[PDB]
């Protein structure tokens, strides 16, 4: 009725009546980095230009203590040259920050106090360079948008593999740069009871991958199926065919993640298969030939499913013979 | 207005025309030199290095090693801080018989008094950390204080300010403390050289450097701890 | 409180000698005049302390 | 009592007596990111003012040896135009090694040494440039902050789930980036004494979670319960109700670690339950539920624990019915 | 008779058929890291001189509508000094972006709409400097240039070790420097079949490294002997040596991955064997020697094989006598 | 005689006869980091001052050929305004390629070949900026140095404990920040022979540490006795107090590594123990104390003994009674 994880990726989750909204505030960088573009963009420019504003009503103050505005003069220098406004000040004081430094506006040795400031609006202005030149490029190299192109199959199916019944979904990689130490963590969640009464909403218990040594960690070039053997450990053991429908709280969650070898980055690829979205007795096609020297992939192929002769019932059930 | 000395000159006394280090103001200004080398050679190892050492990461207070000719260094170095605020006060009354300010009487031997100070807690930063990996640094601070000075010295012969005037005494003391204070040969050749040739006694007055000797620093950690505890054998 | 302190380890030394000069013959019987000259250099080292 | 960890995350050791402060010399970089903020911005400001003051020295003296200093003159072409001062030079040094650049100071052709200083200004200036701003780059940006938003439960409780005792706890994600990979590490901590009279203070021996396939790799969206089942190879066999209370000599500290998706730097988390913040025979309570098409989440309930009824003795005694 | 991955370590895959276009848009970081060089140095400029030109363009138009352009002049100020040219304007613009400033074109303050496309264009080329120099660092710093540095034997080896038949290959680091926590993945690849009817045309399955604890850990210093024992679980447990042909779907690939030591960036080695690089009943020479107290390693002698006897009969056959 | 590991952790391996010295220049980014710090030093300044020489002699190659080095000029103006000599245009390309931007020389619109020379030495100006201060950085921030704060105990023991022989020694962190997901990997090494012929001259066989949960990952806040129980399936099974004298071939590695706090790059930490440093029947003191409601440790107790009661046999031998 209502999914936890998006088929995308998205988690559907609400995070209400949360108390301590104060160590929040003890963490400005990883809100910094998590907003959104017109935020990040809003945040960045609005940063740099009351950098520059502020700093411009500082040399607009030292500009009028030296008396420079007011154009009555001798021979006496001023401690900032050809200030006679404001915006003489702000072009100053973008001159300053971001170091164009044209020579119209320069700084004589006048005034102490303005050497003072330069010094700081120099630091700040380094300081403020720093941060946000390396918060929008650890905000636009984020792993995150690539799991936008580890493409999952639609459907998972549930079929016979080797006199067991194994629960089987497909993932695929779509680049010539692949993605290292990737690992497979599925999870089912449903509203579980205890024996005892105790009542979890969203239980999360992971089942095994079957690998062969037991280990997640696959090697993600070809589109490989994924299959997690139903034993009588896993929570899948009960699972009717007839029990695959919708307003029926089953769902598995696959969750993969690995270093991506471009950035360095590591990334998390998610997904869920709820319980009308499992096909029973059916199994993915071979999509993988070989020719001309390479290996050809058919992606259009991907989520097609041909019928198989199954056992219509429970895989407890097929343990009485 | 506050210049090197003076603008009260016709018009400066800038002008190397005779040639460079005939002018007093250069070779004061060549007299600053190895101070603001040891400055800025020293303020960023001390305060990375034992600035770190705050709370919950303390202090060894065993095994202080002594360097040797540890108790001549500091008797040298307490008697190059006598002759620096000597020469302090002799640029002073030099200063104040005119006007304007002429500002290199006291402000090379004012960088070289901060040197001093911190040549001597660089030296008690590395002695007792019982290290020598250092301190060849402040072996080349010595060797660049000793050539300014004595081209200070030699150019203070040159013009015949010989004994009667007081910088040419309080030069050629500098020039043989700084002589004295290349004392860190012994510590590369003659001793332990490092560059190519106890128990729970908790007394620490025979085996500190010499002002905790003289003013008894490792007192007041007993003197502080005495509060808020109450002292038993 | 130091000063305390050396009276509470000046006491024991006197104490030490007013105990091994009455029982000086059966010091001498027990043979153990090592053993009290240990004893009065962990005296004399804490009253020094 | 004492405790090993505290409840934020901090540990109270006080690491007396270290034999060796050149071992603390030998990297630099560490010590200089892991120093705090009033000391990482002085020697911030402290290296680049104190470089430029070095640099000022160095092209005063230059101005000085080549006597542009002195105003009388020939009609000779100087070394570096219109220094006539120490803070005019100091104002060509902050015109040099922030690359302002304005240009009433500019550098003539006479003295090739001058050509020397602004090659060893340059140089210097990029290496000062690219070592504290992409060290104050890496202060801010260090992942020991996403601990202070994932929250645990501020109580343990051990209660019966599936006929065993079971050592259970809640952590807390609070934001809306997730945590890629994140792994559970539960520690006893107590001063134990062998069979053959050695006797250790500290002694972290761990326990498993239990996870369903025996690795711990958790999927935090939700607040999970983490438990951990009381087995005989678990050093919680012998616990009694009773045992329960101000000093006693048992600790158990979690420790929660994984890469900020954001960041992408690895993070640590981590929290202590005593003797007395453990509470026997209750249960937290489901704070779990659906709204509108997504799933919402009580965190102002997010340690009330419900009792229930529970066998009051140990675990090996429950073994014996 | 094609591979899959080659001797070198690149992936013989075609992905033909890419039905879902849009997700590459989805992540453009990933693709402008993933270019070859000279689309990468061909992006990196016609990013900077494209931006240049689009600025040059209003400033040219800016310095148009005012009339600056119009060299009748009268005592009025233009918005930029001495702009006569769209030339002169490309230069302007050049001046300001990369902040450069000679100050012979500067902006005055009689053109507040100047000053606009001023905050506008140092915005702009701080997120394109930004964007492009960690770009252009990401892509010289990633580590798949690493692989180029490990050697591998040329061949594989089968013989005997502790009685049991052992896949053994040799595995070497060629430079000074280490690789922290690197593991090693085998992957024996062919098309298998199910009982039941199912063709998996590149079935990738694990076969565990021994190691004697089971975890696929290894310290690459020295070069080792990476070995596999083929037990009864294992899929080469049927192989016979007649199977070493060519013409014979057999291939184990070889994944060494781990942590760079210099940069921090994780690699991944790949490798191949088919059956006619798998010999059987050969084993590797000792090169590894000691001499004036370190150990030296003949790297010349590094993919020399000895013959030895061993059996010729199955690893199920050497069970039965 | 001759060691493995010292005990500072640099491998005492020689590399001897590296036949492929042209797979080294496919990748110069590793070699560049791998460096030593004055030849990192020596090609930071040369590749900088080589970069300004060579586009000093390209602007005044375009000086020579529009004549502005001619003094019997008109009134044509230059391309680039107030060259007239070499150093001139030195000043030049060091103005324009770190960008200060005096004014004195400025381009102006008369060359186009001087504005693509101005667009060449910025784009390239911005490629050395980007690669060499982020290599610089890499170089000043690599996490190989942070293992000189681990200290290890400088021997290593063997005691009894829970009935068995324990391989124990000491590790510990002398730092506040922690080392995030810290793992050992115990190997010993030795020369081997098999049963069928193979001598293996230095073979890394791994003892796993024995932990509590079959993992091996430690939480270092406190120095602890990390330890490996003698097993029948560990190769120390046979090891007599006899063989502990100097020139038996015996060695045991231990190598920390984990993710670094501060900086966020993987580091690893190595040691090795020999014969004679392995001393019999003793065991570690108690370090650990608490004091004022933290607990203290005492670092100056690190590697002090006890000599503790053992059966002088081997672990074999304690199977037989």
């Amino acid at each position: 009725r209502a999914r936890f994880v998006s088929k995308k990726g998205n988690c559907n989750v609400a995070h209400k009546n949360i108390r301590e909204q104060g160590r929040f505030l003890q963490d400005v960088f990883t809100t910094l980095v998590d907003l959104k573009w017109p935020h990040t963009l809003l945040i960045f420019t609005m940063s740099f230009l009351c950098s520059w504003l502020l700093f411009a009503m500082a040399w607009w103050l030292i500009a009028f203590a030296h008396g420079d505005l007011a154009p009555s003069e001798g021979t006496a220098e001023p401690c900032v040259t050809s200030i006679h406004s404001f915006s003489s000040a702000f072009l100053f004081s973008i001159e300053v920050q971001v170091t164009i430094g044209f020579g119209g506006r320069m700084v004589t040795e006048e005034c102490p106090l303005a050497i003072l400031i330069l010094i700081v609006q120099n630091i700040v202005g380094l300081m403020i360079n720093a941060i946000m030149l390396g918060s929008i490029f650890m905000k636009t190299a984020q792993a995150h948008r690539r799991a936008e192109t580890l493409i999952f199959s639609k459907h998972a199916v549930i079929a016979l593999r080797h006199g067991r019944l194994c629960f089987m979904l497909r993932v695929g990689d779509l680049r010539k740069s692949m993605i290292i130490s990737a690992t497979i963590h599925m999870q089912v969640v449903r509203k579980t009871t205890s024996p005892e009464g105790e009542v979890v909403p969203l239980h999360q218990v992971d089942i095994p991958m079957e690998n062969g040594v037991g280990g997640n960690s696959i090697f993600l070039v070809a589109p490989l199926i994924i299959y997690h053997v139903i034993d009588a450990n896993s929570p899948l053991y009960d699972l009717a065919p007839s029990d695959l429908h919708h307003h029926q709280d089953l769902e598995i969650i696959v969750i993969l993640e690995g270093v991506v070898e471009t950035t360095g980055i590591t990334t998390q690829a998610r997904t869920s298969y709820l319980a009308d979205e499992i096909l029973w007795g059916q199994r993915f096609v071979p999509i993988v030939a070989e020719e001309d020297g390479r290996y050809s992939v058919d992606y259009s192929k991907f989520d097609n499913t041909v019928k198989v002769p199954t056992p219509l019932c429970t895989a407890r059930q097929l343990d009485e013979d | 207005p506050l210049a090197f000395c003076g603008s009260e000159n016709h018009s400066a006394a800038y002008r190397v025309d005779q040639g460079v280090l005939n002018n007093g103001c250069f070779v004061d200004a060549l007299n600053v030199v190895p101070h603001v080398f040891l400055l800025f050679i020293t303020f960023p190892i001390l305060f990375i290095g034992w600035g770190s050492q705050s709370s919950k990461v303390h202090i060894h207070h065993s095994t202080w090693l002594h360097f040797p000719g540890h108790n001549l260094r500091w008797i040298l170095t307490f008697m190059l801080l006598f002759v620096l605020v000597c020469e302090i006060a002799e640029g002073i009354l030099s200063d104040g018989v005119t006007e304007s300010h002429h500002l290199h009487l006291y402000m090379p031997a004012g960088m070289a008094f901060m040197a001093a100070v911190t040549s001597v807690v660089y030296y008690h930063n590395i002695e007792t950390s019982n290290f020598p990996k250092l301190l060849i640094a402040l072996l080349v601070y010595w060797t660049l204080a000793f050539i300014t000075k004595t081209i200070k010295f030699v150019k203070f012969l040159d013009h015949a300010i010989g004994f009667s005037q007081l910088r040419f005494c309080l030069t050629g003391l500098l020039v043989i403390l700084y002589g004295m204070l290349l004392l860190v040969e012994v510590n590369v050749i003659r001793v332990r050289r490092y560059i190519f040739f106890d128990l729970g006694v908790r007394f620490l007055q025979p085996f500190v450097n010499l002002l905790s000797k003289g003013t008894y620093w490792w007192m007041n950690a007993f003197i502080k701890t005495a509060h808020k505890k109450p002292i038993d054998l | 409180d130091l000063q305390q302190l050396d009276d509470t380890t000046q006491l024991p030394l006197l104490s030490h000698f007013a105990e091994t000069v009455e029982g000086l013959t059966t010091i001498r019987a027990f043979r153990y005049e090592a053993r009290f000259q240990q004893k009065l250099l962990e005296y004399t080292d804490s009253n020094n302390i």
